[PDB]
């Protein structure tokens, strides 16, 4: 926890100083969460720690020709990312999160982003003629990687849903003009009390640059984007298979 | 003996408070002064104001009751049930005397929403829902003339077998509820309970006795032609043989006790298929009627 | 009496209760103003406090 | 038989009614619904959640779809010209058709399509300048200059430290919307307008970009309500829906 | 069998038997055989003001006296208001005249 | 463990059941088991023939007419139940007649 | 006639309903039922009464029908091989189809087919040895060795003075059983398994027999319930039933 | 069916009667009528003006 | 009042009682929680006693 464990670096590309930018709404870790109920002969347990620290996946770069990127959960919690030592064994999973997005730029750049979390974000793929009613949902697209993937048509959100009405979900406006911080908290969202470690992927994270990035020649042409997450209140259990030892 | 323990994740202080019941608003606020009121005094124009408060004839006095309109109508036609008010014609089952559509009298149909794109549009504003259901049945000849005849209706719960021929014992059964009524009688009003195996309607692995969900290895989401085994319907013509009149049956579905969760942006593309919201990725269209310029209308 | 969800579990506290009645005098599932388990309108200690003067520390 | 009376309203069928239902499966108890968050209580509280609004709805192609949302405020002319205008009709056409408020208006007949809006500026950090925002009440012509628009109601924006502004529209009802006993005889419709004027030129230090982009928002508050539930008519179909 | 339906003000006009306005969902409809007793029914107060008075009350567009922006024609159905519609149930014509 | 019984026994601070009140949980009683009403008798009356020429037709209560029903009913030795009956008459082509 | 209303739901007929009946013999009083013991109150308490379970269901002839019930534990190999495995599906096929719990499961759709079992040993008096019993949770492969099976959950039996052991199965529900909108498209079904491993060889003094036989039982407890009464489908008919 | 009696006055139609009506639009609340002066209470007070 | 079985004999004590009613307000044969002959839930003096220590006499 704190800011150290294995990863102790606290200085990104601009090597910034002078305190941090968080802007807290809640009161410093507002309590634990529930356990719910079930209707079968299964029951999970808790792994406590080693998942309670912070994590900083790779930094994607913003350019003028950018279109936006998205992530799927808990795809990045698996081996597809830093973790993967306690994610592919068990069967049940559920957790909150403390997602923090930190950007950085000089005072001469312009542009503005938009963060949003869409629960049960099922992509309708690129489509456009790929006639599929129900044959085989893809796995090479819905799980790109911990790096995310650039969008094709952000206006229709590559699914047919308009981008304009996105702000219904929780969202913040990353504006290069004034601030660079973005802290969001997402509780557990699922119909069933507990989820599986399989193709029942939870909410997806969306980041779309609405205001295009621009500047004058001679300055830095690319602005990095940092992604951090903190799995509040996670669990792991459930396993039964062939020959055991 | 024990050396390791750590959970934390807690906060202490002003969690909850006193327990009261005072569902009545009172005069709140008044006024506060700032500075010299001017138009172009230098910092910002178009300054603000404030009020105190009042709530109809309940709060404060009740000396005069001057509403905006002298009680024209009701003011709550906006709830979820109000939205889901009508009962649209969902099923249009057709029974000819002879032909290829339904030659053997039997006709199988199942509940769905993709039959009406408008209904699907209206129903897909959310993610999770929980509602009851009702059904009404009207039978008439293509020329609209009642005839003397008896009909057999039956509901089929999820996972039950499919009666294919008129001679199928599934028509007999004992577990599948059935309804018998002559068509000259009034229509057959009926209700259907909440038949989902979870707390909200959501597809994927919910049908078939076998497996499901994404990335199949152990199951097919086909089940032959009746994909996604769920609440379906069946209908015969009562008789050891064929009937003497053509029939055109109709369905009327109606929600009741509707509760939604997790709204999402509605839609901005034409629907393509069932259970797979694709779109015209090469024929992407705008949303509103575009105008010529921005300076002028 | 009172049932928590219907049989054992929790969550359908004030959502689902009872079943039905006769075909002439029937009812449905809802809540009342008297005879609850616990009124949830108890909070809001502060309503107007000081107008503007909170903390000009910097 | 019983001391009853023949009832001259039965045997019929109404599509917007209710009555004694009939359950089919007595031995049943559906899964008890647990409390999942995000439960929506009313079709409202979707009519006052901020949603970005397109005004520069000039492009109609596919790639250039993006800049329908925002419009430029570059520094070429900076004294007395106009930026853009629009109407306040939610469910007819144009801007409000793209937001959620207009989408919900497309399901009723008694609408407002009005009240507060919001403008978020994307100047780099060092841009200064003042914009004039004015509103014209219904049954009035748009001013031909900035001075005329200055009268009535208006507000002067700035770029020093504002980065936001929330103008509010009043609500007024005087005339008859539509009293058509038949269609094709009356074509009398009008509404107030909103305009944006260049107050001062767009100042910028040597080194910062020239063109910025102002975005616009849309929302309402707790005064107006929708009414007269009518069936929406659309073209969101393709015929071939297997 | 017969099909009745009420049409609220401002709703479109079903012209042909094939018009989807016959289907709809928002326009209330009534179905009853003619051998059954008559169809008693009620209609609420549908005016947009506190009393019945014509002029600018119909059409989605403008109205009142001295037209410049609207026609009080709406084609043949002048003054769009509470109207009625009636069909003969059937994919084809019927076998009896009706009054 | 120690013990607890729903929201009745011990506290009632939180009501977290396994499922948020999906349906009823007692479709297992004896009546629930014996729920439907199966087609037991299929008496047939022709206009002429050999089955029932003289109109009369005699039938008696039994269970062996349905092997499945006999299977379901022979799990016990002693039983005590009431009975009900409903009768539907139709032509082989399914057309009501005045009689 | 009476101030009534025509009811648009009557004149019909439902097969799963009830209402005002009609007795035919008023002058009747059936024999008053005395209290005869063994009165069954619910279809349950047949789902937790012990019933022997067949696992060695290899034979299909008539004379050899007996040893379908029990299986040998003779001493030929005694270090690391497997005895037998099965599934936990009550009402599909195989073992549980023979007991009473599966027979009752064949009348519903929401089953478990799980929980406690029991093994009774028939060694003479002087047989010693240890058996390894392990359970694999759903969505997992059966271990390829005894060491892997040792992990997770397991129990080590013995023959000194045990003559009995009662392993219990937990209950877990995560995925979707069957969400078929139509049949023939999905074939995704899986369940946890149970295995028996030779821990140590089968010791025996010189004079006692070599082959013994372990029997197995089956029962449940008061946690799980059956649901969704559906009509059972069988072939227990011969057509000619006079 | 129910312990009723066949009623020898039903199935008819009277032009000067009333009974159980049937509203068609449940989600409706007409404009609340404000007090406009000159409200006439009876067909009289026109017979003595 | 109360009838033992129906007329004279015993055995149908809480099994069969009363006959029937009108076609609109009818009833059936069952038992209540108040007004019984005698509650049969009276036993179970011991519930947990000593944990294990009963009698290691041999
Ligand atoms: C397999 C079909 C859906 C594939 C996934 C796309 C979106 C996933 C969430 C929506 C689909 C399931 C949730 C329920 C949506 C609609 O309200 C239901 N059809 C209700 O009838
Ligand atoms: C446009 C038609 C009327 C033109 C003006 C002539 C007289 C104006 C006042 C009377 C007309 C509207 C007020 C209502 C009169 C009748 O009571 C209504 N038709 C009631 O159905």
């Amino acid at each position: 926890s704190d800011r150290v464990a294995q990863l102790t670096i606290g200085n990104s590309t601009i090597t910034t100083q002078e305190a941090a930018n968080i802007i807290v709404g809640y009161g410093e870790w507002p309590s634990y969460c529930s356990d719910s109920d079930a209707t079968a002969v299964d029951k999970p347990t808790r792994p406590d720690v080693s998942v309670n620290r912070f994590y900083t996946l790779d930094t994607k770069l913003w350019e003028k020709s950018s279109k936006g990127w998205y992530w799927k959960f808990p795809d990045v919690l698996t081996e597809t990312g830093v973790f993967g030592q306690n994610a592919q064994f068990h069967y049940l999973y559920r957790s909150g999160f403390c997602i923090h997005v930190q950007c950085n730029a000089s005072k001469f750049h312009q542009g503005a982003l938009l963060v949003a979390v869409l629960p049960e974000y099922v992509i309708g793929s690129v489509a456009g003629g790929t006639g599929t009613e129900d044959t085989h949902p893809p796995y090479k697209q819905t799980q790109p990687g911990a790096d995310g993937f650039e969008l094709q048509h952000p206006y229709v959100l590559d699914a047919g849903i308009p981008i304009s009405q996105l702000t219904v979900c929780p969202h913040q406006w990353i504006n290069l003009r004034t601030n660079n911080c973005a802290t969001i908290i997402v509780p557990y969202i699922n119909a069933l009390p507990f989820d599986s470690a399989l193709n029942h992927c939870n909410f997806g994270l969306l980041v779309v640059p609405i205001s295009p990035l621009d500047y004058d020649q001679g300055a830095t042409p690319v602005i990095p984007i940092t992604i951090t997450l903190a799995p509040m209140c996670s669990e792991f259990a459930g396993l039964r298979q062939a020959v055991t030892q | 003996g024990d050396r390791v323990a750590d959970v934390i994740e807690s906060s202490i202080g002003d969690s909850v408070s006193r327990a009261l019941t005072r569902a009545l608003p009172a005069p709140t606020g008044q006024d506060t002064q700032v500075s010299s009121h001017r138009l172009d005094t230098g910092k910002v124009p178009a300054l603000q104001a404030a009020e105190i408060g009042a709530s109809s004839n309940a709060s404060d006095e009740s000396m005069i009751e001057t509403r905006c309109v002298l009680n024209s109508h009701s003011t709550a036609e906006t709830t979820l049930d109000s939205f889901f008010s009508r009962a649209g014609l969902v099923g249009e089952i057709d029974l000819p005397l002879e032909g290829t559509t339904n030659p053997n009298g039997y006709a199988n149909w199942d509940i769905d929403i993709t039959g009406y794109a408008q209904m699907r549009r209206k129903v897909e504003l959310f993610t999770y829902m929980r509602f009851d259901a009702e059904f009404t049945f009207v039978a008439c000849t293509p020329t609209g003339q009642v005839v003397p005849q008896l009909l057999q209706y039956m509901f089929v719960p999820p996972g039950a077998p499919e009666p294919d021929s008129r001679e199928s014992l599934a028509w007999q059964t004992a577990t599948n509820p059935s309804v018998f009524v002559k068509l000259s009688d009034p229509p057959a009003q009926v209700s259907v309970p909440f038949m989902s195996p979870a707390s909200a309607y959501q597809w994927f692995y919910d049908g078939y006795p076998t497996f499901g969900e994404h990335k199949q290895e152990k199951d097919l989401e086909y089940g032959a032609c009746p994909n996604n085994m769920m609440g379906t319907f069946s209908v015969r013509t009562v008789g050891t043989s064929k009937s003497k009149y053509p029939l055109v049956i109709r369905i009327y579905m109606r929600m009741k006790h509707v509760r939604a969760w997790i709204p999402r942006p509605m839609r901005n593309q034409n629907y393509l298929f069932k259970a797979n919201p694709n779109y015209a990725g090469n024929f992407i269209k705008p949303t509103g009627a575009s105008r010529t310029a921005i300076t002028t209308l | 009496s009172h049932e928590n969800s219907n049989s054992a579990t929790e969550g359908s506290t004030i959502n689902y209760t009872t079943i039905n009645y006769y075909k002439d005098s029937y009812a449905a599932t809802a809540g009342k103003q008297s005879l609850k388990q616990d009124p949830d309108k108890f909070a809001n200690p502060v309503k107007d406090i000081f107008t503007e003067m909170a903390a000009p520390l910097k | 038989g019983f001391p009853t009376e023949l009832k001259p309203g039965t045997n019929q069928f109404l599509t917007t009614d209710d009555g004694v239902s009939a359950p089919i499966l007595p031995n049943f108890h559906p899964t008890p619904c647990i409390h999942i968050p995000g439960e929506v209580r009313n079709l409202l509280e979707l009519c006052q959640v901020e949603t970005i609004l397109e005004v520069n709805n000039v492009p109609t192609n596919a790639t250039s779809l993006m800049e329908r949302l925002r419009f430029p405020v570059s520094a070429q002319a900076g004294k007395g010209e106009l930026c853009a205008v629009f109407r306040a009709d939610p469910g007819r056409s144009g801007p409000w058709q793209s937001t959620l408020l207009g989408q919900l208006c497309g399901y009723y007949t008694q609408w407002s399509g009005s009240l507060e809006v919001t403008f978020m500026f994307t100047g780099s950090f060092m841009a200064t300048g003042k914009m004039l925002i004015a509103y014209t009440p219904p049954g009035g012509p748009l001013p031909k200059d900035r001075a005329t628009a200055m009268l009535g109601t208006h507000v002067i924006w700035d770029f020093g430290l504002q980065s936001s502004v929330t103008l509010v529209i009043p609500w007024i009802s005087n005339t008859h919307y539509r009293a058509h006993a038949r269609d094709g005889v009356f074509d009398y419709y009008t509404t107030g307008l909103v305009s944006i004027w260049y107050q001062t030129n767009y100042v910028v230090p040597i080194g910062a970009p020239n063109t910025a982009y102002i975005i616009a928002l849309a929302a309402a508050q707790k005064n107006f309500t929708m009414k007269l539930c009518k069936d929406a008519s659309d073209i969101l179909q393709t015929g071939t829906i297997q």
